[PDB]
RNA sequence: GUGGCGCCCGAACAGGGACUUGA
């Protein structure tokens, strides 16, 4: 290993921590002393005493495929006190960006972390001792740590970069500790150049096989399995179990959007409102015929199989929406029709109220979001609305929403404003001035409102504070008025809430007000200020304070 | 030759462990295309992940340009070492050029790259280029000399540009200059033909030196406020006296001068929002002091530079655009006006802040009426200058609406 | 025994809008 070494130090004036070692049982101490023996005298390990007074802890165990008691340990206490690294593999490749490439293969490593070494002003900080008792410290990067995957994958990426200049042609994705390498060549040159490449990597002490599963894919990745021209989901099912707990709804939740990313048509949102409240683990509740008719539909999707696409960097790809009502909204992705990339669903809430045009634009710029961080390139669209619309929402809107290259769509169901509001007040209209007000102690509010004519009303309501009445009264308002109307009111709230042209929110009484207001063909809206006299809103405003503002 | 200057951050003070928002592919090309003849030049040098700190990239195409350049956002390292700039190597900031006819932005980024830094200073100044859907990690890179984006760079370089512009400006004396980052400017209130003779006399003269430079051309002195100015309309409607009315009631906090007695009066009779209301002397005399007094600045207000700059910004429709600017709230220094969304957003911003860097000398605190995905995702395209402002977001009132129709 | 990513649920800080105690 005539590596590049790094040299790594310690967080500003510190030391190394000592703790006592646990105990522990008698069987798996030789066991693992000769595997101790075993990684020294492959040439990694330094063994010392008498060195220093640090004691780093040991949690051995029994893990799967028993009997293999592998070596294991704690660092707790030194991965908060290890200088930051920097780590740039957060995310995952997602299988789309992985292109379109005949000659596949894959080259594992085996005991990875356990091929570089570590720099001689560290090996220090590796007391791994055991019971006399005795100790060993690394001379390598071992687990518990908090920047071995950054060093491996920088090592890694120096060694192989002549490698990569010297057949740019071919393509390497790497992982934690896996080579996803491929091209589209044949097959006797490619085991060629990858047995080069095997002499190439030993030549710095690494590992890798040839009897291993180059024909024998599909693989596993992180639950996705991997065709060579196609791909899916690890496969799933779903529990057939009666009844149903809050451990049940989540894993088939997680299930379920872990396969939404493909399956076209899903629903989760009434599947997952359930959990609002629902907190103990033990709670039997229902399966609502809401989540019976969802998961009916959920499971006749998933009861065809299907597979997905890989990408080609020549033909432009395109995006659309298939619109399923409930403030959901799913997406497909194609470059040819009926061919998916990949798919999903976006039902968010920003802001319990909302109308459809705003979480359009939310979607779409997620989608553009999420199309960049994976090809590179935002995508040309196909959706669902008409020109005016857009055209329409962006000149009479407070804010600035973009959309690229896109188009129109005749699929139905289709996204458009159940109403709208006027600039303009009428002639022959009625005006309504309103209020309504409530106490912080008893919260029995009241609300009315007055006209021009004299037609005036008073209503009381319990359980609010003023917002809440202003609105019922608006909505009372409402009720008792005709056709066209002109209102007033005293509240930047309501205005806020009303002239972002909501078509559904979560509440019955915002929803009642929608209900009633796209009756009414014509509306005109403003706002004043109180405490100035201002007609009848000191009317109104002292009509409801009684028993409210003493 | 070189000495380059102890430089550290202030003591408690971190540097910038921030991520990289997502790329395209068309920059990453060129971007690995510029930085490794970057590299190659001595420029700036590979290192491995062993210090933390980043700091962001993205690409441009800027105006008066084809290539794909580059900058860098600096934002926390310039908020976190402002003391050098401010105490270390500092710089005055003059007053005249804001009168003067005509000005021309300049840009000397090459020269910055013509001078070493200090070593112990690079780690706080790494910059990770992504790759696509994290196939391979960041390929990270580390300046070895003194960037672009960042104020202490021109601030240690205006040594050796004060030798540089020694021998034309005691010829050439009632020219006005200053330095704020990688761009210059030029204050001539002469002839712009012969501005522009002499801008171009000042590129030979840099190109002496071997420095390539290749909105761009400003009239900063006949800007003004937009005085709110109201309606003359004989008839009145109530929705329109209403409108008025809280338009002034909020617009008191401004001007103490505001008084809406006689408005309040014609009130008490309640009746539709069409019927025709004769103001009268009284309510007409109020109106005429009200349109006496807007017609006049602000008395009473001024420019604390310690303090910072807010300057929030509105959308009206039609395409037409405001701002405003503040220290203090309801303390206005100047406002104004100015005619896709996302691109009118931008150039607005840059000219908000040019008119800022000549007048105050300093960049301030955006507000924008938009949310942060969209911005932080779209704003790197259409984006032409070479600095970086603060910005943030903000669910913007519809009564700040009401400032102007 | 520990760590990381995802999904859900809860506590602290800034901004905005509204109700009570004093010259």
């Amino acid at each position: 290993s005539p590596i590049e070494t790094v040299p790594v130090k310690l967080k500003p004036g510190m030391d190394g921590p000592k703790v006592k070692q646990w105990p522990l049982t008698e069987e798996k101490i030789k066991a693992l002393v000769e595997i101790c023996t075993e990684m020294e005298k492959e040439g990694k390990i330094s063994k010392i005493g008498p060195e220093n007074p640090y004691n780093t802890p040991v949690f051995a165990i029994k893990k799967k495929d028993s009997t293999k008691w592998r070596k294991l340990v704690d660092f707790r206490e030194l991965n908060k006190r290890t200088q930051d690294f920097w780590e740039v593999q957060l995310g995952i490749p997602h299988p789309a960006g992985l292109k379109k490439k005949k000659s596949v293969t894959v080259l594992d490593v085996g005991d990875a972390y356990f091929s570089v070494p570590l720099d001689e002003d560290f090996r220090k900080y590796t007391a791994f001792t055991i019971p006399p008792g005795i100790r060993y410290q690394y001379n390598v990067l071992p687990q518990g740590w908090k920047g071995s995957p950054a060093i491996f994958q920088s090592s890694m990426t120096k060694i192989l970069e002549p490698f990569k200049k010297q057949n740019p042609d071919i393509v390497i994705y790497q992982y934690m500790d896996d080579l996803y390498v491929g091209s589209d060549l044949e097959i006797g040159q490619h085991r060629t150049k990858i047995e080069e490449l095997r002499q190439h990597l030993l030549r710095w002490g690494l590992t890798t096989p040839d009897k291993k599963h180059q024909k024998e894919p599909p693989f596993l990745w992180m639950g996705y399995e991997l065709h060579p021209d196609k791909w899916t989901v690890q496969p799933i099912v779903l529990p057939e179990k009666d009844s149903w707990t809050v451990n049940d709804i989540c894993k088939l939740v997680g299930k379920l959007n872990w396969a939404s990313q493909i399956y076209p048509g899903i629903k989760v949102r009434q599947l997952s409102k359930l959990l609002r409240g629902t907190k103990a683990l033990t709670e039997v509740i229902p399966l609502t015929e809401e989540a019976e008719l969802e998961l009916a539909e959920n499971r006749e999707i998933l009861k065809e199989p299907v597979h997905g696409v890989y990408y080609d960097p020549s033909k432009d790809l395109i995006a659309e929406i298939q619109k399923q009502g409930q403030g959901q909204w799913t997406y497909q992705i194609y470059q040819e029709p009926f061919k998916n990339l990949k798919t999903g669903k976006y039902a968010r809430m920003r802001g319990a109220h909302t109308n459809d045009v705003k979480q359009l634009t939310e979607a779409v710029q997620k989608i553009t979001t999420e199309s960049i961080v994976i090809w590179g390139k935002t995508p040309k669209f196909k959706l669902p609305i008409q020109k005016e619309t857009w055209e329409t929402w962006w000149t009479e809107y407070w804010q600035a929403t973009w959309i690229p290259e896109w188009e129109f769509v005749n699929t139905p169901p289709l996204v458009k404003l159940w109403y709208q509001l006027e600039k303009e007040p009428i002639v022959g209209a009625e005006t309504f001035y309103v209020d309504g007000a409530a106490n912080r102690e008893t919260k029995l509010g009241k609300a009315g409102y007055v006209t021009n004519k004299g037609r005036q009303k008073v209503v009381p309501l319990t359980n609010t504070t003023n917002q809440k009445t202003q609105l019922q009264a608006i909505y009372l308002a409402l009720q008792d008025s005709g056709l066209e109307v002109n209102i007033v009111t005293d509240s930047q709230y309501a205005l806020g809430i009303i002239q972002a042209q909501p078509d559904k929110s979560e509440s019955e009484l915002v929803n009642q007000i929608i209900e009633q207001l796209i009756k009414k063909e014509k509306v005109y809206l403003a706002w004043v200020p109180a405490h100035k006299g201002i007609g009848g809103n000191e009317q109104v405003d002292k009509l409801v304070s009684a028993g409210i503002r003493k | 030759p070189i000495e380059t200057v102890p430089v550290k951050l202030k003591p408690g003070m971190d540097g910038p462990k921030v991520k990289q928002w997502p790329l395209t592919e068309e920059k990453i090309k060129a971007l690995v295309e510029i930085c490794t003849e970057m590299e190659k030049e001595g420029k700036i040098s590979k290192i491995g992940p062993e210090n933390p700190y980043n700091t962001p990239v993205f690409a441009i195409k800027k105006k008066d340009s084809t290539k794909w350049r580059k900058l860098v956002d600096f934002r926390e390292l310039n908020k976190r070492t402002q003391d050098f700039w401010e105490v270390q190597l500092g710089i005055p900031h003059p007053a005249g050029l804001k009168k003067k006819k005509s000005v021309t932005v300049l840009d000397v980024g090459d020269a910055y790259f013509s001078v070493p830094l200090d070593e112990d200073f690079r780690k706080y100044t790494a910059f990770t280029i992504p790759s696509i859907n994290n196939e391979t990690p960041g390929i990270r890179y580390q300046y070895n000399v003194l960037p672009q984006g960042w104020k202490g760079s021109p601030a240690i370089f205006q040594s050796s540009m004060t030798k540089i512009l020694e021998p034309f400006k005691k010829q050439n004396p009632d020219i006005v200059i200053y330095q704020y980052m990688d761009d210059l400017y030029v204050g001539s209130d002469l002839e712009i033909g012969q501005h522009r003779t002499k801008i171009e006399e000042l590129r030979q003269h840099l190109l002496r030196w071997g420095l390539t430079t290749p909105g761009y051309e400003l009239h900063p002195d006949k800007w003004t406020v937009q005085p709110i100015v109201l309606p003359e309309k004989d008839s009145w409607t109530v929705n329109d006296i209403q409108k008025l009315v809280g338009k002034l009631n909020w617009a008191s906090q401004i001007y103490p001068g505001i008084k809406v007695r006689q408005l309040s009066k014609l009130l008490r009779g309640t009746k539709a929002l069409t019927e025709v209301i004769p103001l009268t002397e009284e309510a007409e005399l109020e109106l005429a002091e009200n349109r006496e007094i807007l017609k006049e600045p602000v008395h009473g207000v001024y420019y604390d530079p310690s303090k910072d700059l807010i300057a929030e910004i509105q959308k009206q429709g039609q395409g037409q655009w405001t701002y405003q600017i503040y220290q203090e709230p309801f303390k206005n220094l100047k406002t104004g006006k100015y005619a896709n969304d996302v691109k009118q957003l931008t150039e607005a911003v840059q000219k908000i802040t040019t008119e800022s860097i000549v007048i105050w000398g300093k960049t301030p605190k955006f507000k924008l009426p938009i949310q942060k995905e969209t911005w932080e995702t779209w704003w790197t395209e259409y984006w032409q200058a070479t600095w970086i402002p603060e910005w943030e977001f903000v669910n913007t009132p519809p009564l700040v609406k009401l400032w102007y129709q």
